[PDB]
């Protein structure tokens, strides 16, 4: 009865291959565009982030200024 | 604190060179018992000593300088 029930779902209950490529094919009609636009984002931020960051490094000049009145 | 008081009081408590003075006076001694452990209310150091705390003030007369700086850096 177990047997039965776990052909009751079957994965892919579609079963077709033939088409279910083809969703994996949508699939990386989203994916492939994805892929560099989502890392993209990395260099487009550290392009700002790393520089704004020796900007905290600066008010740490200044917050070392801070430290000795 | 009392002893302040006390100093201004005690002044006139005195009656002229007459043994008026003594019989008032012996009780004025009992006021001396009294005083006298009125030191002991002060018998320990807080804050250091003048001018050394008074050094602590100015030493706070520097330190609020960079109270009175930073601010202009808040843009």
């Amino acid at each position: 009865m177990q047997i039965d029930t776990l052909i009751n779902q079957l994965p892919g209950i579609s079963t077709a291959p033939k088409h279910q490529l083809e969703k994996i094919k949508k699939l990386q009609n989203s994916i492939e565009e994805k892929q560099l636009e989502r890392k993209s984002l990395e260099s487009e931020n550290e392009d700002l982030k790393l520089q704004l960051a020796k900007r905290i490094e600066t008010f740490g000049r200044l917050s070392c200024v801070l430290f000795q009145p | 604190t009392l002893l302040r008081q006390g100093i201004r009081q005690l002044k006139e408590k005195v009656s002229k060179m007459e043994p008026e003075e003594m019989t008032v006076k012996e009780k004025k001694s009992i006021i001396e018992i009294l005083k006298a452990r009125i030191a002991l209310k002060k018998a320990f150091l807080k804050m250091a000593l003048s001018e050394s705390n008074d050094t602590v003030v100015k030493k706070e007369d520097v330190r609020e300088s960079p109270v009175d700086t930073f601010m202009e850096n808040a843009t």
